[PDB]
């Protein structure tokens, strides 16, 4: 057996849910860096 | 067989992937960063562009360096033959020592051959020194390919 | 804060490895048994999905790099906005590379019998499809970004002078060698891999 | 052969197939809607022809919705790891592809609707660029709908 | 160059398009062959200036109206590029206009000491250096009641850190000191902004373009202090910026430079500024070196320093057109080819 | 008593409050380019 | 084995995250597009009651989270299957991390739109049209979570 | 097995979390919008007790966190079920990490609303209405956690 | 049921009750002290009137001290794991909420004493906002006291 | 044994180390940041030099608070000590250390801002001392918490 | 069991860490003070041997590590107790991470005092008086580790 | 037990590291110095071949890595001792992470040296001497790895 | 058990570290002070062989690392005690991570000293004086590592 706590199925759920959470953190850091061009909305 | 376990092709296909991905990463840095400097002098003296395509060609050779060792690792991988863990560790190491070799050589060619091409529009006598520094920065991947070929022939 | 987590995970890995090694149980951190006992369908499906995912995240990367500068450079010189679309095309072909490799890989994806499930060949064709999906998706990623950068420079040098696009299309050719080389290597890696049996 | 943790991968694939696709569609709607709102304060008659990038970003989210619905009709308590990881792959494919295609449509769309108000010949240019970025979601949808057909065989 | 075109894709390609409208050497020779300001207008109409003097019609056309409208379209192009900017780019565009805000402050508070009317000392102000409380600098005379009333809500407020108001209100001698000290603190802050948040290809070629501004301002302060100033070097060293190529060894010798040779022997030890103070027009040497530093900032592609390198080159283009139109209107043609063209 | 553009009412309030330290009762009533009154 | 003890953990995380991340999305949509209302209704306050539509369409995302949180909460149990916990985790994330995206888009489009609608009154219809495409993202996440939650306890053992 | 020893850990950390993240969101909503009150009531000191609304609506979030941290606490106990601990952890997170978002959206709206409602008196009702839409997020987290905590000890063996 | 590693959670709950409330009180004292020492250079008569944000910061550390003493006098070697978990929760409840209360008191106190010298009527508004900022730590005190009242209630 | 394992003095040595480590970090910040203000406001006003050293004395008291608890945890370490003893010695060490660290941050920031502006207004000297007292009782509280944890380290241990 | 095989690991890490972090602190205190000296006496070089006091007081807190990393080194055996290794690790950290703080404080006070002592001649007494309080930090760490190391082998078995 | 099956992993990554980090340092030393060569030989064309000595000096680092990696490669075996893998890992790190250091040093010295040697002709000898002091670091790493690799397979057994 | 199979790992990464972390501090002391020589001797090239003393004193600490790496290398064996591996790791870290500090200090002091010794020639004897204190920090680590390495195989058994 691989382990009793860190079994064959838990340890490859925590790789899938680490890859997906990595893609999520990257995509949320893309959307967090999204700013509005305010000079093209004002009168000045 | 205790010397040839069934997880050994993991480290051989990892050697294939490290030999291809990092070498084409180095080749892409070397062609993109240098194409920035070649296209930057596109208006100022356009006649020096077709002479300055050498750091793009020498960057593209770094992908051939990874292609050769990726073919030679993938030719030693079959599901019917026995495949030792020694062979898998050796293919991991020979892909890993050519991938970062071509990556560093591509970073060096990209940083040299755009500054050189970008200063070459002022001084037309730079070209021999530019080609010389590109040869010294392109043998960096040839060293890693030599180590990878010797290591492939040793590990099989 | 991310450097704090990078240091904390490193400290926890070193403390766990040295605790497991000092107490005579250091072979319990067993990466080989992890590779032997995880399902080959994880590696196969993950390789297929990351192949077609990372080809597209490089294709779409290059498309906006040489699209936004094409539209910016086309404001004064609008006679580039159709001729220079081959720079979109050269960074778009790295997605059809990953697509036609992902379908060829998914042809090797059948139901294996449970009595021969963690066999030599079934585990081989999980490893091969995993790394041959990685080496195609990452190569098409890097090729799409490089062709996008060398097309963004070409879209502005085209609007500068018309005779420069022919000279800087060659750099896009040498940049688009890379995705085709990844296309070759990912077919050679999963060339001897059989189906799941 | 069919463990107890096997519908985790299918449920998280059904999750990610709409999560990553809606993140990409939200970036493609928001960033290209900033360009619509910035463009149409000085030339407001281009408002309903500049609306194409947010429509294409919506088509991306429809492509992700299709995969999420078609994965959640094949989930069961006692499915194999084969079905679970093939639903995971069908989720990851359309997730990364819709995310990439939505980022590309967002970054191309605001630049296109800004160049279209200065030069009228750039409308056909931005449409022909955005059509290449639209079908990348189709390129992940193909792998998702092919891995769906191999779910229970 | 991998994350540049997210927010700066459209911005660069239009500025790169604005670069192609820079007049070349042949387009300057075709302007020096003109005989009338009307012929110069019609020669500029074939360039990318086309029909910018269309509402003039050959009668009210002077050599200052050309400098007005040719710079006005520069300012409107800068405002169009700034309106499409967001994030660090928009902040970089604001930091460019701060140096014009300083000149408009120092031009607005000299029009009140001389009691010149407020409506005519503001048409001479710079349009890019406009802040909303710029006409309200005509309310007080001393520095403290112009800071604490007007210049706190301005973005020029962190730059009043060393301006010591000794309750002497204002002559013309200390407004230049306040101007040089605000520009000193501004060059410090904008160099730290470029070093901090601007990415790496647009960092090294912008630190040189900004250290050149600091070196030129150091030489001009240390050379204009001979004729119309009698100041101590410990008070003169607060006017010289410390970001440039010239600071740590040569601005010390420019601080205790009591004679012209104290400047010349100080600038003989620096390598790229030696020979400027020997022969020729010094202002032409600085403008030529400015254009040679702006030329090789277009040769690096994915850089936001192309905006600075564009607007300084376009300002030099407006200066060259103004010099040519001044030559062909006053009928002096002995130095018509004194323009500066690196494009 | 006078007229003013509406985008300058707050900056006139702040400049008069920084000139006269306190010492004022400033109102505004919108005139119905948009403008505004002030006392 | 089919119904373990740690099985309500994923169900409780799915009940929590559905309201947590939609409250984050609705909070960004209220926040970013309410700064624009408070900035552009100091000059033209007559259109205060029509700029409120980004805030309302942001607050619909929190109701999308609330519905799925209640429907996951009334299916939790001590002896539920691990399948039920996995489906409730997926239905919680499918509403939460999609309504977070919808709320980001509503906040960005609303702040960019209520600032441009005071200079050009014809941009209001375009703002509403873009915000409908931004709100159907959270609606699609609601559809996915309802189709999961109908599948949650159907043929469980 | 069904009620293990580590079972009150999740309940105690949920009882902690429901006041920790709630007080953090309410502290952002108090500080960020108190900056605006202390900046605009220098010019207009007559509007102190009128612009105090976003600080009070930030405190109502902390009251929502307090009334769940005092209901999880009396449902705690040694040898309680692991299901009860998971439900209490979920009800802790649903109040805390959504009142965090509601406090962000109250603070960064209320500061701009206090900056704006000293110039335009008609913007104050719009400020209150946007703050109601920002405070109903924490109310929704309260509703989800009360409906969840009602099922913590309901027929649990 | 009452293991050996059980007072670890109680010791961490006794530490974290005073650690994070002292961090919050230290942020509040630092921000408010920078405010006072920059607003009382020109107005020294209202120096002792502006020390109220620093007092409101110190009451947060007193709140942490009370919970840490009450958790300290309930520790033991042979205590339950339930008692350790409740003491950890009662430490974190007062600590990470007094940290937030200290952040709010520091920001509000700095912004209020920098503007209360200009407008004398802003003092009764600053006190009113700091009451709402100090009730944020009083809530964590109430949660910590109600937890610690049940740490040893029905314990075997 | 079970109540007193072999790895039990690890937590005691970490609690003896941390109590002086983090208070030395806090006292070092309170000395350096508030000594910059002393060395900057003495080139024009050198007559107030022996009275502006209040924020470095009040910061060096934090290091004495760490030293006392480090000595008292050091003289309670044993090889066959309980695991409860090591746990609450770690607790005492963290209670002194991570609170004296915060007290040192507050003393450094307040003392810098106070000796920077006390050279301008002489009536601010009685104010910055009254703020530094509230900044130093933050470490005094951690001292009290660790002296109450250290009175229970070997009290009813078996 | 009381003296395991892995027991000299903590003693060797303590013997290394006693001198490693004091060398880092002494390096910082020497580096910033040397920059301050070399920038303050290009105009007044008469204060060269006068301003050497921060470099000396930063070099003393490395001798503080050199003492304890010899006294820990001469108590390292193969068959030593784990209690001895724990105390030697605590002593190495107690000198090291306290002399690092002392070196930070000496390095900041040193150049801040030698750049200002070229202007005011009687800031030198104040600089020494602050550096004594900055160097007793490393002295306190030395006292703590010398009291630990006198107990690492007192009543061990 | 003493020559395990996973034992050539350490020797394989030691053979890899002596190319990876050494080529990374040599690439830094060639790139950053070639920037200075191409930036100063614009107006000084005759010094184009005197300035290659930083780039050659950095290429000798990669030759140092090449030699040690080949000499490790010709001692990898299937039935290899774990001691031998540990020694080869140490010898690979000792060349790689020291040639990276020498490459950093040559890359930072050499561009400043070719920028100052175009302005002062007597600074060339000083540049060459500082580059010798910078290359001797990678020479020290090669000396350590050649003395270390010679001890792999001396008294190995089983 | 007392001399396990993984015991030469710590000795190998102590032989490797004593040149890695030493040479990447010597490289900082060479590069950061060599950009201060090449930028100063463009106007005072007669001081070229006098300002190069920071580069020499940065090269001396790499020899300090080389000696300890050779002495740790020649005490490695296949069957050595784990105590010997721990002692050799401690000696390698004691040289490497303190010669790194000495190299940082020499690099920061040396360019500040050579840029100032050309304005005032009486600052050279102060640069040497500060630089001896900056350079003895690696000699202290060499003393600690030699006193460790003399204790490595003294009374080892099994």
């Amino acid at each position: 057996i691989l382990s009793s706590i860190w079994t064959e199925g838990l340890l490859m759920c925590l790789i899938v849910s680490a890859l997906l959470l990595f893609i999520l953190i990257v995509a949320l850091s893309w959307i967090s860096n999204l700013d509005i061009t305010y000079g093209a909305l004002e009168k000045s | 067989n205790i010397y040839a376990p069934l997880y050994a092709p993991f480290f051989g296909f990892a050697g294939c992937a490290a030999a291809m991905v990092l070498s084409c990463l180095g080749a892409a840095i070397g062609t993109a960063k240098s194409g920035i400097g070649i296209a930057g002098i596109g208006t100022f003296k356009p006649e020096l562009i077709m002479k300055s395509l050498i750091p793009v060609v020498m960057s593209g050779i770094l992908a051939i360096y990874g292609l050769v060792v990726a073919v030679l690792i993938a030719g030693n991988l079959s599901p019917t033959e026995d495949y030792t863990l020694f062979n898998g560790f050796m293919h991991l190491s020979c892909g890993l020592c050519v991938g970062f070799a071509c990556l560093s050589s591509g970073y060096a060619i990209g940083m040299v051959g755009d500054v050189g091409v970008r200063k070459y529009m002022h001084q037309p006598r730079l070209f021999v020194g530019i080609v010389l520094i590109l040869i010294f920065s392109e043998v960096l991947g040839l060293y890693g390919m030599i180590v990878a070929l010797i290591l492939n022939t040793r590990g099989s | 804060f991310s450097h704090f987590l990078y240091y904390l995970v490193l400290i926890v890995v070193i403390v766990y490895g040295l605790y497991k090694l000092f107490t005579g149980h250091g072979s319990d951190i067993n990466f080989g048994k992890f590779l032997l006992r995880t399902s080959p369908y994880m590696w196969a499906n993950l390789g297929i999905a990351l192949c077609v995912g990372l080809s597209v995240v490089g294709a779409a990367w290059g498309i906006f790099i040489t699209g936004s500068s094409m539209i910016g450079a086309g404001v004064r010189a609008p006679r580039i906005t159709t001729k220079n679309l081959i720079s979109i095309i050269f960074c778009e072909v790295v997605a059809i590379y990953g697509l036609i490799i992902a379908i060829v890989f998914s042809s090797k994806l059948t139901v294996a019998t449970a009595e021969n499930m963690y066999s030599k060949s079934n585990l081989y064709t999980g490893y091969s499809l995993f790394w041959a999906g990685i080496t195609v998706g990452a190569s098409n990623l890097i090729c799409g970004i490089a062709v996008g950068i060398t097309g963004a420079t070409a879209a502005i040098s085209d609007a500068a002078d018309s005779a420069l696009f022919v000279k800087i299309l060659v750099i896009e050719i040498f940049g688009s060698i890379l995705g085709l080389l990844g296309l070759i290597v990912g077919l050679l890696m999963a060339g001897k891999a059989s189906e799941f049996q | 052969l069919c463990p107890v943790y096997a519908p985790f991968f299918g449920a998280i694939g059904c999750a990610s197939a709409i999560i990553f696709t809606s993140l990409g569609a939200a970036y493609g709607t928001a960033k290209s809607g900033v360009g619509i709102c910035a463009t149409c304060v000085l030339r407001p008659d281009l408002l309903f022809k500049n609306i194409v990038p947010v429509i294409m970003a919506g088509i991306i989210a429809i492509y992700g919705l299709v995969v999420s619905v078609l994965v959640c009709y094949s989930l069961g308590q006692k499915q194999a790891l084969y079905t679970g990881f093939i639903q995971l792959g069908a989720g990851l494919s359309v997730g990364l592809s819709g995310l990439a295609a939505g980022f590309a449509i967002g970054i191309v769309g605001d630049a296109g609707v800004r160049g279209s108000s200065q030069q009228p010949r750039l409308f056909v240019g931005m449409i022909l660029i955005l059509i290449f970025a639209e079908v990348l979601g189709l390129y992940g949808l193909i792998v998702a709908l092919l891995l769906n057909s191999r779910a229970t065989q | 160059g991998v994350y540049f075109n997210i927010d700066n894709g459209f911005i660069e390609g239009v500025v790169r398009g604005y670069r192609n409208g820079l007049l070349s050497n042949n387009q300057y020779i075709n302007l020096t062959q003109c005989d009338t300001l009307e012929d110069l207008k019609l020669q500029l109409s074939s360039t990318d200036y086309g029909n910018f003097l269309s509402s003039v019609s050959s009668e009210s056309l002077t050599t200052s109206l050309i400098q007005e409208y040719a710079s006005s379209k520069l300012y409107h192009e800068f405002n169009y590029i700034r309106d499409q900017s967001s994030g660090s780019t928009r902040k970089f565009m604001d930091y460019i206009t701060y140096g014009y805000m300083i000149d408009n402050v120092a031009l607005m508070i000299t029009g009140t000491i001389h009691d010149r009317d407020k409506g005519e000392i503001l048409q001479r102000c710079h349009p890019l250096g406009w802040f909303d409380t710029l006409p309200t600098l005509s309310v007080a005379t001393d520095l403290e009641s112009l800071y604490e009333t007007v210049l706190v809500d301005t973005p020029l407020a962190p730059y009043f850190k060393n301006c010591f108001d000794t309750a002497e209100e204002l002559d013309d001698m200390n407004i230049e000191i306040i101007r040089n000290k605000l520009y000193k603190a501004y060059l410090e802050d904008f160099y730290n902004f470029v070093t901090e948040e601007i990415p790496e290809p647009a960092k090294e070629c912008m630190q040189t373009l900004l250290g050149f501004e600091a070196d030129r301002r150091s030489i001009n302060i240390a050379l204009n202090s001979l004729q119309s100033s009698d100041i101590d070097p410990d008070l003169k060293s607060d006017l010289l910026p410390n970001i440039g190529k010239l600071y740590p060894l040569a601005t010390f010798h420019l601080a205790q430079a009591q004679d012209f040779e104290g400047v010349r022997a100080a600038l003989a030890n620096v390598y790229e500024y030696r020979g400027f103070l020997e022969t020729g027009n010094l202002e032409d040497h600085f403008y030529q070196l400015e254009m040679e530093l702006c030329r090789d900032a277009f040769t690096q592609q994915f850089a936001i320093s192309t905006v600075w390198a564009w607007m300084k080159s376009k300002e030099q283009e407006v200066r060259n057109i103004t010099w040519i139109a001044e030559c062909i209107a006053q009928n002096q043609r002995e130095r018509i080819n004194n323009y500066i063209s690196v494009y | 008593t006078g007229s003013i553009r509406r985008t300058k009412v707050d900056i006139l309030n702040r400049i008069l409050w920084r000139l006269l330290r306190g010492n004022l009762i400033f109102q505004n009533f919108p005139i119905e380019v948009e403008k505004d009154c002030f006392i």
